[PDB]
RNA sequence: GGCUAAUCCCCCAUGUGGACCCGCCCCUUGGGGUGUGUCCAAAGGGCUUUGCCCGCUUCCGGAUGGGCCCGCGUCCCAUCAGCUAGUUGGUGGGGUAAUGGCCCACCAAGGCGACGACGGGUAGCCGGUCUGAGAGGAUGGCCGGCCACAGGGGCACUGAGACACGGGCCCCACUCCUACGGGAGGCAGCAGUUAGGAAUCUUCCGCAAUGGGCGCAAGCCUGACGGAGCGACGCCGCUUGGAGGAAGAAGCCCUUCGGGGUGUAAACUCCUGAACCCGGGACGAAACCCCCGACGAGGGGACUGACGGUACCGGGGUAAUAGCGCCGGCCAACUCCGUGCCAGCAGCCGCGGUAAUACGGAGGGCGCGAGCGUUACCCGGAUUCACUGGGCGUAAAGGGCGUGUAGGCGGCCUGGGGCGUCCCAUGUGAAAGACCACGGCUCAACCGUGGGGGAGCGUGGGAUACGCUCAGGCUAGACG
């Protein structure tokens, strides 16, 4: 299953400021605020130069785990997108935030990705009417993609859309405060998402 | 003795047949001589039995000998009504 | 005897170029005269002329290249950066044309030798022709 | 045990001294009308000639030797009759043969 | 070559020689102990390397590594062999697999275990 | 369609029987330079009408003999030893390249 | 030894027709027609019984399946170079459904080979599969097609078809029965046992569905099949939680003793709620059959599920598995202690003889995760057998030199052919798999429908620059 373990740890790793939670990695607190720097024992001593390998490798590690999805399914989504007509590298970014766990995270039913997982997989989510409990499934343009009727009461649900209230959306989606819906209008561009990612890298990971 | 009969295609706990012409001696899912149409048991679409009876029309002119289900579903096709 | 006549004579105006000659001759034949012709047309020589040499008839081969350079080694740029055979005897080349290749993206070019006659890889590809892979030039 | 399609061996032995038989006489026949085309006798070797052909299309009446096979024996047979007795000099007495 | 040459004669494919005849080519095979020796190292090492004289199924009597830091192995021990040289001992190319027939794991053993096959501790417990 | 072959006629030492010697070209699968080779093919001839030297079709047939699957179908030119030469040469030169040796 | 029925077998007749000999015609290997001669048919059963069903006979045609023949293609060794006497061809005959030395008698003396015969080794072949930028390399397991086999060897019988896995005969080996005379067996069918092995499952459920054999039908048979079982063996999907939570607990580790790390990690609060309980409960199954109608078309009716009480749906509901490899360079990840060329590590270089990021542990860390790592084997990197795509003065590699056979290669101009080569159209290239799209299962895996491409080969038509070929001419090569 899934990473589980501490998460603003791997931000520390990664360097840049990765959101595997809601609230606090905004707080005064995410520890990149505290201590920017990877975990463990030498986490300050003096870096060496990076390895055209670390880079390449680094790179991954971090897209990656903003979806927080294994290497497996990472991979496997690759190579899709290597094989379809259109830049890889965007294509990618295309099809990792179609996921519908990383959707319902966009459309503020959820604080984090993880809390989008979990939701999904309770069944809390539906897409098109019939509910979907697969954080992997993907997200077609058309799709609406809605709270559960019997969810709807959830405080924490309520909470979440409450705070939507305000709050815009992707211009790829479109957000009902009101009856809790949202709408999946078009795949995203690679201008349309601002990840601190150089997907370059990435593709270059896999070509070794 | 050639006949139009099904042959399984669907997969475990999917089944898909394809209405078929082929010697009688044949196993069921190998080499055919022709397919003429194809059957969804379980209508799971809209579009869940094609026939081409203009084909069938031939095969049965020519011998083909329908098993007693290929046949339910070449008449369901309208391949036997004169009218 | 010479085995290749066509090889010769792209090497002869391969030798006589990386030297800077101005003209330079090649013993005449019909086939060697067209594939002159294209060399001409594509602007990799200034052109050529039939001449008579001993009493025997040769091509005078008007060479080209590019304007003096800066620094060390002001030699010229080549016109003809690259000349080689591809069909010879021995190991014949023949194309159809869905198989005609595309020399240098393009910015070269090959010379077919077709039952419509002798083509560049464009004009060939526009016939619709293919045949014996006479050479690869850019 | 005991596979009671042991019948078919059963029959199988039955048929086979049924055909064993068939051919014999054929065989029999053909070699009576063929020396004695051979010795020349005209009417006798036909009409025995004709016992063969009627046995052997009568073997192919079932499955003894059917169509070609007994084509076959029918061809040679009055090949050889023919020749023997014109060799041998001798005038197609009636029977048999579209002389 | 011409390639008149190469029509004549043609290129020779290249053929892979096994460095384990474990026969069958099998990924291990088994035997039993015969000699359970030390074995000195060669060119610049030094040290008393465990080594097994192995009678294989496979009908080969081969030399063998036992890995670890301490062994249990006898003359009629009973082992498999999966096939690894030992650069040190020319003449050894294939270790013996602890945790498996009478070659007990190693013991206390705590990391790399999944070779020298000992089993996972009882801390969670 | 019975397929047609030509060839010459290297040898009429038999009855009503003649070795028609067909020869094809090609490219080589992989090296691609075209290479010719050839094989012998033994044509019926009911009226031993060919002659040695006789540049024949030879046409698909029904069997003959074990062997014999062509019957020859038309004379294409009559007479070219040269041809037969080679042949009867190359053969020649087969008792040498033995135990001892052949030719220059 | 005796009796007896039939759709069992035989005889006579009828000859639509068909077979054979001979003749003639058209066709062209034995195709089609025609004349005389001869020759060859059949069986009955059921009834809603003067009609309808099931079946029978001869013949022509179709459809399906198949035999045989041919071109091209199909691994290694030349430390295998000569092989052959039914051997090569012929004439007549046998045999077969049919060609054929397939077999036989006579005749001739041929046939094959370096374009590798003969011999040895290895191997079922293919669609495909794995790898690769491709060319190529490796492979033939699941599934589909073909072949071959059924303890080993040989043989035929019966049949439309067999030389017949669960038919027959003989010989051989092994096993079992025997009163020793003589008998009985063959799981390479399903499951299972045992042996060998590193290693490969249930003596399961059902005939409901699909398919098959027999039957007018009802129906019977079906370890084929549809399912279930076992094994992370593979692939896909999913969980072990979510949000908050200290400039930061304890324990453990490091320290320049100031402090640093494990770590928001935990504790803890709130939230959801896999498991598990309760209720409902399926698609797959509509035909055969019956009735109306003509036993047709069509219309109406009835019977039937192993999987399964499973999937799925609804209500309730618990914070609820994490491991394995690695951290000297290649290569992402470093410190303390122990050890002292020891014990050990090791894919390669190499590391260990008192300051070891390389040995063992610990703390920390990197990678992947119900997996992780090892061993084995294939392709890759390897342009390291080089066609794409390599080389040989000194690195491995020019033959000691020549003469010359086969073979490979071939100057300039014209003409014919159009074999190579190029072009267009057409046939073939099954299905599966591969590529794309849409669709079915909540996704995916998996599967349905549709679309696209496709080397090679067959046929028809066309082009002629180059290669070829034939014919003619030339003098620059060559020779005199
Ligand atoms: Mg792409
Ligand atoms: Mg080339
Ligand atoms: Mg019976
Ligand atoms: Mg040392
Ligand atoms: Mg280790
Ligand atoms: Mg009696
Ligand atoms: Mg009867
Ligand atoms: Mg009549
Ligand atoms: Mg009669
Ligand atoms: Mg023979
Ligand atoms: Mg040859
Ligand atoms: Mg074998
Ligand atoms: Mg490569
Ligand atoms: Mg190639
Ligand atoms: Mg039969
Ligand atoms: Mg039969
Ligand atoms: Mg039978
Ligand atoms: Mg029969
Ligand atoms: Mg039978
Ligand atoms: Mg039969
Ligand atoms: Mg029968
Ligand atoms: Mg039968
Ligand atoms: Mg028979
Ligand atoms: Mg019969
Ligand atoms: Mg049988
Ligand atoms: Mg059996
Ligand atoms: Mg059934
Ligand atoms: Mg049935
Ligand atoms: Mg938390
Ligand atoms: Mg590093
Ligand atoms: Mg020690
Ligand atoms: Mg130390
Ligand atoms: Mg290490
Ligand atoms: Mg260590
Ligand atoms: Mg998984
Ligand atoms: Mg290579
Ligand atoms: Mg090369
Ligand atoms: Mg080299
Ligand atoms: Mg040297
Ligand atoms: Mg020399
Ligand atoms: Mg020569
Ligand atoms: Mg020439
Ligand atoms: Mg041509
Ligand atoms: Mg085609
Ligand atoms: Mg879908
Ligand atoms: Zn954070």
């Amino acid at each position: 299953g899934r990473y589980i373990g501490p998460v603003c740890r791997l931000c520390r790793r990664e360097g840049v400021k990765l959101y595997l939670k809601g609230e606090r990695c905004y707080s005064p607190k995410c520890a990149m605020e505290r201590r920017p720097y990877p975990p463990g024992q030498h986490g300050q001593k003096r870096a060496r130069r990076p390895s055209d390998y670390a880079v390449r490798l680094r790179e991954k590690q971090k897209l990656r785990r903003i979806y927080g999805i294994s290497e497996r399914q990472f991979r496997n989504l690759f190579e899709e997108a290597s094989k379809k007509k259109g830049v890889t590298g965007s294509v990618f970014l295309g099809l990792l935030e179609s996921r519908l766990d990383n959707v319902v995270y966009r459309l503020g039913f959820a604080v984090s990705r993880r809390q989008a997982r979990q939701l999904v997989r309770h069944g809390h989510i539906t897409v098109n009417g019939r509910r979907v409990d697969l954080p992997s499934y993907r997200v077609r343009p058309g799709d609406e993609i809605a709270v559960a009727e019997k969810s709807r009461n959830l405080e924490l649900i309520r909470q979440n859309l409450e705070a939507m209230k305000g709050r815009k959306v992707g211009p790829w989606l479109s957000l009902d405060v009101e009856g809790m819906k949202g709408k999946f209008l078009r795949l995203p561009d690679r201008e349309d998402l601002a990840l601190p990612v150089q997907e370059n890298l990435v593709i270059e990971f896999y070509s070794r | 003795m050639v006949k139009i009969r099904l042959a399984r295609f669907g997969s475990k706990h999917n089944p898909h047949y394809r209405i078929v012409v082929t010697d009688a001696r044949r196993k069921r899912d190998g080499k055919y001589i022709e397919k003429i149409g194809y059957y969804d048991p379980r209508k799971t679409t809209p579009d869940w039995l094609k026939v081409d009876v203009e084909r069938a029309r031939y095969w049965l002119s020519v011998g083909a000998q329908p098993t007693d289900t290929a046949r339910r579903l070449l008449r369901q096709a309208g391949v036997f009504r004169q009218e | 005897m010479l085995t290749d006549p066509i090889a010769d004579m792209l090497t002869r105006i391969r030798n006589a170029t990386r030297v800077y000659k101005e003209s330079t001759d090649v013993p005449a034949s019909r086939f060697k005269e067209e594939i002159l012709r294209i060399l001409a047309r594509e602007g990799f020589i200034k052109g050529y002329e039939r001449v008579d040499v001993d009493g025997k008839p040769y091509l005078r081969v008007y060479l080209k290249y590019g304007p003096r350079r800066q620094g060390p080694d002001p030699r010229p740029e080549q016109v003809i950066h690259h000349i080689r055979r591809i069909s010879k005897p021995g190991r014949r080349v023949y194309v159809g044309v869905k198989e005609i290749p595309r020399v240098r993206r393009g910015l070269g070019i090959a010379i077919l030798s077709t039952s419509k006659g002798v083509l560049t890889d464009r004009e060939a590809r526009k016939l619709g022709v293919g045949g014996e892979l006479i050479c690869e030039v850019w | 045990r005991n596979l009671s399609a042991l019948k078919r061996h059963r029959q199988s032995l039955k048929r086979r001294l049924r055909n064993k038989a068939k051919k014999s006489a054929i065989k029999t026949l053909s070699k009576k009308a063929v020396q004695l085309a051979q010795e020349g006798k005209a009417e006798e070797a036909l009409k025995i000639m004709r016992k063969a052909e009627s046995l052997i299309d009568k073997a192919a009446k079932g499955s003894t030797l059917h169509k070609n096979a007994a084509a076959r024996r029918k061809s040679r047979l009055m090949r050889k009759v023919r020749q023997l007795l014109e060799a041998a000099g001798a005038p197609l007495i009636g029977g048999g043969l579209s002389a | 070559p011409t390639i008149n040459q190469l029509v004549r004669k043609g290129r020779e494919k290249v053929r892979k020689k096994s460095k384990v005849p474990a026969l069958k080519g099998a990924p291990f095979r088994r035997g039993v102990c015969t000699v359970v020796r030390t074995v000195t190292p060669k060119k610049p090492n030094s040290a008393l390397r465990k080594v097994a004289k192995v009678r294989l199924t496979s009908g080969y009597e081969v030399t063998a590594y036992i890995p670890g830091e301490g062994h249990n192995l006898q003359e009629h021990s009973v082992v498999l062999i999966r096939g690894g040289r030992v650069k040190d001992l020319p003449g050894v190319r294939y270790h013996i697999v602890r945790g498996v027939y009478d070659a007990a794991g190693v013991k206390d053993r705590k990391k790399s275990r999944s070779k020298y096959g000992t089993k996972k501790p009882k801390e969670a417990a | 369609p019975k397929k047609v072959l030509t060839g010459v006629v290297v040898s009429d030492k038999m009855q009503k029987t003649v070795t028609v010697l067909v020869e094809r070209q090609f490219p080589h699968p992989l090296y691609g330079k075209v290479i010719k080779r050839s094989k012998k093919y033994l044509a019926h001839d009911p009226e031993e009408k060919y002659k040695l030297g006789d540049v024949v079709e030879i046409i698909e047939s029904r069997p003959i003999s074990k062997r014999k699957r062509f019957r020859v179908l038309r004379l294409v030119e009559s007479g070219r030893m040269d041809l037969v030469e080679k042949y009867l040469i190359r053969r020649q030169n087969y008792q040498s390249l033995s135990k001892r040796g052949g030719k220059a």
